[PDB]
């Protein structure tokens, strides 16, 4: 990979998930008050064929 | 009883869209990023591109409208209160 | 008189003719209290068309009960404004009887 | 066109808006906490996206 | 839920900002805010239109 | 050309509904009960409405 691993992963293009790249504590206050107070629509979560 | 010897016409009209040509081994919508996107050949290295148009003549100057679909995303950070810092990635066509 | 009942049937025409409402607790308290609303004491409805400090959305209709409404209705505000879903909002309620004229 | 048509417009007053969440206080300073670090930070994508 | 969600310190719901320069052209029409969100909270743009 | 001087009005009408106000701290809608009935401001003692 001589050109871009930081680069495509820092902006989250391919790699982790949103359940995956961030501190348990976020995670499980987003699964706590997903309802009248949303966050998913935050972060982008890569797809890659 | 009397009708006259006649050819046809057909056309059709498609308004409102855009005309799309997606960018894979099979045309399919596989992904956000397709595969090719990730081929080496087409990713550790330059080429050049040509593009030909051929089309309907008008009578009045007309323009072309070329959209690359291409990814263009943004990342925000905020360590500190009243501190912002933001970081703009383009893929190609960055310069 | 033997017309459609409003009472039983489920129609009603006279909503608009409101102009303010106000609540109270054992004669000291609102009850929207803490300077949460704009107009804290009592609700405003529709200003007469000269009160142009509070209009929204091009009718004579202040923005505090617009909000509340919706919120009430389809917990819709909070994040911006937008046409609420479909299967959430059926055919009596706020949303698809209102019109500014 | 409506520049020889004498079409005019003439602004006057603005404002801006917003609105809160009246968030219990400590669960709000929680939040904050659970934000401010650097490795939750935030990304978005337009749509359309294109040259 | 019964607490935890919702304070009872007084706040307001609703803020109004007010210009602070403004500056006008042939076709220009500019202008400048100092937006203050305050000490723990948290705001939306959505909830954000001139 | 030749239009007079004139003045706008504005109404509206939203007949086919009812008017609500719910009870809560933030006229959301997080449950069938609602905290405020469970809150012991409203829910310990007895007081009277106008």
């Amino acid at each position: 990979t001589p050109s871009m691993m930081p680069q495509w992963s820092y902006m989250h293009i391919s790699g982790q998930d949103a359940s995956e790249y961030l501190s348990p504590g976020l995670v499980q206050f987003a699964r706590a008050t997903e309802t009248y107070f949303s966050l998913n629509n935050k972060f982008r979560n890569p797809t890659v064929a | 009883k009397t009708a006259v010897d006649s050819i046809t016409q057909k056309k059709f009209l498609c308004d409102r869209t855009l005309w799309r040509i997606p960018f894979s081994s099979n045309f399919m919508s596989m992904g956000a990023l397709t595969d090719l996107g990730q081929n080496l050949l087409y990713a550790n290295s330059a080429h050049a591109l040509d593009m030909t148009f051929e089309v309907d003549p008008m009578d009045e100057p007309t323009l072309l409208y070329v959209l690359f679909e291409v990814f263009d995303v943004v990342r925000v950070h905020q360590p500190h209160r009243g501190v912002i810092e933001t970081v703009y990635l383009r893929t190609p066509f960055s310069a | 008189y033997s017309g459609s009942i409003p009472y039983l049937d489920g129609t009603f025409y006279l909503n608009h003719t409101f102009k303010k409402v106000a609540i109270t607790f054992d004669s000291s308290v609102s009850w929207p209290g803490n300077d949460r609303l704009l107009t804290p004491n009592e609700f405003e409805i529709k200003r007469s068309v000269d009160g142009e400090g509070y209009n929204v959305a091009q009718c004579n209709m202040t923005k505090d009960w617009f909000l509340v409404q919706m919120l009430a209705n389809y917990n819709i505000g909070y994040q911006g404004f937008y046409i609420p879903e479909s299967y959430k909002d059926r055919m009596y309620s706020f949303f698809r009887n209102f019109q500014p004229m | 066109d409506l520049r020889v048509d004498g079409a005019s417009i003439k602004f006057d007053s603005i404002c801006l808006y917003a609105t809160f969440f009246p968030m219990a206080h400590n669960t709000a300073s929680t939040l904050e906490a659970m934000l401010r670090n650097d490795t939750n930070d935030q990304s978005f994508n337009d749509y359309l996206s294109a040259a | 839920p019964t607490h935890d969600v919702t304070t009872d310190r007084s706040q307001r719901l609703t803020l109004r900002f007010i210009p602070v320069d403004r500056e006008d052209t042939a076709y220009s029409y500019k202008a400048r805010f100092t937006l203050a969100v305050g000490d723990n909270r948290v705001l939306d743009m959505a909830s954000t239109y001139f």
